[PDB]
């Protein structure tokens, strides 16, 4: 997208958003973020929303065809393997938009822990499909960075403040999905969930209803596990 | 489950 | 998809739809067709539904943007242009795969009747996004594709066989939604209706079920239409 | 409308 205006990116997203046409619309951020230039809130949702929805259709594809898989000529194999090996070429596309150079000039807290964020949940959706030599490793890079995010947002968010909740949350799931760590899923939503209603108080109407959406989640999540 | 994520 | 064996992408077709993965479904029933071989029964239903559920996707994807377009930099129709002609794209291909050779091979009248059903219904959606020298000359080949089905399907099928009812239904759409022809609509879907009714005690439980389903469809719009 | 068209 090198030849299109950054501002004609960010609108053309927005536009691909309405049609939901998430393909397009992960493209343009994609170009948006080549630009080199920062992001901002509102473009750091759009990149998030857009590539989210991708991922999302492959790993729902790709859990089907692995059900049929394990119940059962090589077709399913071969078929489960093309849309897995499509999976992990958007997990790497984004990782890749993290390390060159989204995290390294993010200096704010707010840029710097959702980006590394991102870069946790990019890093369980490999953990979800490895089975072999790095499956491990891909574990403890999504592990390092949910860390490193939540040491960020815990110094320096409020314990009601989206992101931190929702971070709190993806990374509770890690615990839970795929670090076989049920325990400390369930001590890490709990502890979120009680520090963030202790300071409800002090929220607008407006940001009270933001933070209790994402604790409901983690409610919904420990309602599911206890 | 994790942040549905998927809309703006 | 050349080097594919038919049967394998026959198979992959079907996992595709079970993972709602619709383009790698059109592709893969492209490969078939391109094969050479007729078409079962199950496998244009496969064809069509794969192309059916592309287009579709386009096609809201379309109108979203051109209400956007109407209601007000030139990225809008810059994006609504691109989408267009992604869709005109897949219609062509679809027109293609009829007309080399799937059509002039078909030579009883259940295939022949589904594909130039098909062939009505990929031009009405090139006349949907038509607006200039072509529109008129669009416009007439999906009618004179839809007529030419008409006329096989009243002298080779009965009037409950469901490919029949749903020609007369879509085709009454033509009438109403392309060609300006509300009354035409409405008669074609009026008889249709009444005649496949007075063939419903001819029918076992089963086709019975097949028949109604889409003598209803007629009727939700006979109910939208008057 | 016309034939859904969309599940096998
Ligand atoms: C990872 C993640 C956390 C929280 C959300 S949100 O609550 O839906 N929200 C955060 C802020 N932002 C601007 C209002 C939009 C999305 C989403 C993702
Ligand atoms: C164009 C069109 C007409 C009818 C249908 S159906 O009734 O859903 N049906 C026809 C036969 N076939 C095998 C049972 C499957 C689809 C679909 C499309
Ligand atoms: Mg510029
Ligand atoms: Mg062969």
């Amino acid at each position: 997208m090198g030849s299109m205006e950054r501002a004609s990116l960010i609108q053309k997203a927005k536009l691909a958003e309405q049609a939901e046409r998430y393909e397009d619309m992960a493209a343009f951020m994609k170009g948006a973020v080549e630009k080199g230039e920062e992001l901002s809130c509102e473009e750091r949702n759009l990149l998030s929303v857009a590539y989210k929805n991708v991922v999302g259709g492959q790993r729902a594809a790709w859990r089907v065809l692995s059900s049929i898989e394990q119940k059962s000529g090589p077709e399913v194999r071969e078929y489960r393997e093309k849309v897995e090996t499509e999976l992990q070429g958007v997990c790497d596309t984004v990782l890749g938009l993290l390390d060159s150079h989204l995290i390294k000039e993010a200096g704010d807290a707010e840029s710097r822990v959702f980006y590394l964020k991102m870069k946790g949940d990019y890093y369980r959706y490999l953990a979800e499909v490895a089975t072999g030599d790095d499956k491990k490793r891909i574990i403890d890079s999504a592990r390092s960075a949910y860390q490193e995010a939540m040491d960020i947002s815990k110094k320096e968010m409020p314990p009601t403040n989206p992101i931190r909740l929702g971070l709190a949350l993806n990374f509770s799931v890690f615990h839970y999905e795929i670090a076989n760590s049920p325990e400390e899923a369930i001590s890490l939503a709990k502890t979120t969930f009680d520090e963030a209603m202790a300071d409800l108080h002090t929220l607008s109407e407006d940001s009270y209803k933001d933070s209790t959406l994402i604790m409901q989640l983690l409610r919904d999540n420990l309602t599911l596990w206890t | 489950g994790s942040i549905p994520g998927r809309r703006s």
